């Protein structure tokens, strides 16, 4: 559902982004901007400030790890493949997070791509990057539905 | 309902983006016609192409409106309420359009504030944009 | 759904007053959510509840949609084929937001249980919300 | 948003629920923890079961602050105050489940109001829980 032009303005800018530290800011950010999110991660310890958030170091290595080798290819096009049954199961059935922070931390990610690609982050990069957050929010909703 | 936090970032982040609230406002809107193109019919008599004099001069008016609720940011029902009668009984723009182009007014300034949009900054900015939404919508 | 889900939803639902709930659920749609008329500009007169629900356009429109998913004899127990014809309409040509068919289904919620009352008991709602949010999800297909 | 008619209407629907309000706001509960069960993680230490005493009890607290709501419509940020902050700061509620509560509880009026539950009348009362939702998220 994704366009060619819209692969390649996805595909070209992720190929700058430094996986290991955009993964820690996007969930610090949800967790300092949406702070109900704290809720399901109360075992990373201090979340009392901003620089506590975006400082601790359970946040960035969880970051990190979600958002790592979730590159050449990325999302969908993988050779085929790239579904979210598990983890629609883990975020549904387990924890039972309201499927509207799946819009929300993709809102976050497109934030924190704007201010570090700043320019670069043209309005129609920007418009397939949307269609990237929609498409993974809905496919983590799988259960909800 | 912000905090003196909330305030001052919100401040600090306005004279940063000083004299380009115009030129930001129409990127905003670019953004979100592109992003969300459902709110395109909303404009049927805008052309919404990129350089569109329609949108840079609708950017500076939406600007202007934000620029007047940082300014009366503890009385904003009282600023804006000409708008939130026009956007709901005139215009009846469906409320999750708010928080479309609030994420759009966001995602700019990120673009354009490298400084300045930290982690307290984004909060404190997505929270002044629900307050201006909050009101925007209160005439449903 | 579940046999006990589609049972507290066929059982309901084969007493529907399916003309009368079409009508019903539209104008309280227009009445609660008024930002939706913008979609019915060609119904005339909305301009009030009473004007609105009396509208004779707003009414037959309800019949025809609603008397479409049955009372008896199948509707309201398919699965995912008329859908992607209604998506189409409502995402491509309408650009109607989805937030609304949740709202819609919330509506219908309302009217049912206005009309059943104590009958429409809370693991009954449960069961029809899930076909509204089912029903929401099919029509947002062309968002997704 | 909220007109004097609309003050009529939520006033009218108060009336006609009278001393039910306790027993309507259990129903809500217990409609909001089937229809939406990931409201149910907020409730760990209640037993959810039909006909629960903890259920029934915290049925009559959200009643009374919906009350409290209704008879102070003109300054509920005031009236709702700790509230807001209970909601926000200790409980961490997702301001979604607010939208989720509301229709609950507008589904038990309409359950319970044959005459009361118009078109209008559920207009206003929309408008009411909506504004309630405002004050609880406001912090
Ligand atoms: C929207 C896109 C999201 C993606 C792609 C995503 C992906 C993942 C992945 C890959 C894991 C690790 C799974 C594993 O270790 O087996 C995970 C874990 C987790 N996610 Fe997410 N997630 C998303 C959104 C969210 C949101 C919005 C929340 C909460 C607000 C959340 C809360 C969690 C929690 C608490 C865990 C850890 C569960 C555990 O270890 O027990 N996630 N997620
Ligand atoms: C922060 C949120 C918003 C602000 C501050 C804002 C501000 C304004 C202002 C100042 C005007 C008047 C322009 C004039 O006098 O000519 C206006 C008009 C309008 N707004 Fe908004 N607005 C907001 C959100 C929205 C949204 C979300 C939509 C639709 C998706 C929308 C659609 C319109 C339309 C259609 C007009 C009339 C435009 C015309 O025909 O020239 N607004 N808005
Ligand atoms: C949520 C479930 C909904 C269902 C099942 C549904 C179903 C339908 C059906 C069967 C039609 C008739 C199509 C035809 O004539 O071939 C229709 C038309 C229409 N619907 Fe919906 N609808 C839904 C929600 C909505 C909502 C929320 C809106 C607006 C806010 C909307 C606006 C319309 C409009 C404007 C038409 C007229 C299209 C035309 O004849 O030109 N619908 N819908
Ligand atoms: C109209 C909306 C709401 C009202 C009027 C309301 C009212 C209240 C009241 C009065 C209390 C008890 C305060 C006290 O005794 O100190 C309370 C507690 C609580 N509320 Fe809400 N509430 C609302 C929405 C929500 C929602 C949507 C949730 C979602 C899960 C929620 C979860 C809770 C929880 C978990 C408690 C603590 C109960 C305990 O541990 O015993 N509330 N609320
Ligand atoms: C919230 C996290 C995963 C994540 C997803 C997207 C961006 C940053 C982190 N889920 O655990
Ligand atoms: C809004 C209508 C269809 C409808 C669906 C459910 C209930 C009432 C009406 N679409 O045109
Ligand atoms: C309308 C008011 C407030 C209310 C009380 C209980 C359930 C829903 C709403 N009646 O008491």
């Amino acid at each position: 559902h994704l366009t060619p032009e819209e692969k390649s303005a996805v595909t070209a800018l992720w190929g700058k982004v430094n996986v290991d530290e955009v993964g820690g800011e996007a969930l610090g950010r949800l967790l300092v901007v949406y702070p109900w999110t704290q809720r399901f991660f109360e075992s990373f310890g201090d979340l009392s400030t901003p620089d506590a958030v975006m400082g601790n170091p359970k946040v960035k290595a969880h970051g990190k790890k979600v958002l790592g080798a979730f590159s050449d290819g990325l999302a969908h096009l993988d050779n085929l493949k790239g579904t979210f049954a598990t983890l629609s199961e883990l975020h549904c059935d387990k924890l039972h997070v309201d499927p509207e922070n799946f819009r929300l931390l993709g809102n976050v990610l497109v934030c924190v791509l704007a201010h570090h690609f700043g320019k670069e982050f043209t309005p129609p990069v920007q418009a397939a990057y949307q269609k990237v957050v929609a498409g993974v929010a809905n496919a983590l909703a799988h259960k909800y539905h | 309902v912000l905090s003196p936090a909330d305030k001052t970032n919100v401040k600090a982040a306005w004279g940063k983006v000083g004299a380009h609230a115009g030129e930001y406002g129409a990127e905003a809107l670019e953004r979100m016609f592109l992003s969300f193109p459902t709110t395109k019919t909303y404009f049927p008599h805008f052309d919404l192409s990129h350089g569109s004099a329609q949108v840079k001069g609708h950017g500076k008016k939406v600007a202007d409106a934000l620029t007047n609720a940082v300014a009366h940011v503890d009385d904003m029902p009282n600023a804006l309420s000409a708008l939130s009668d026009l956007h709901a009984h005139k215009l009846r723009v469906d409320p999750v359009n708010f928080k479309l182009l609030s994420h759009c007014l966001l995602v700019t300034l990120a673009a354009h504030l490298p400084a300045e949009f930290t982690p307290a900054v984004h909060a404190s900015l997505d929270k002044f944009l629900a307050s201006v939404s909050t009101v925007l919508t209160s005439k449903y």
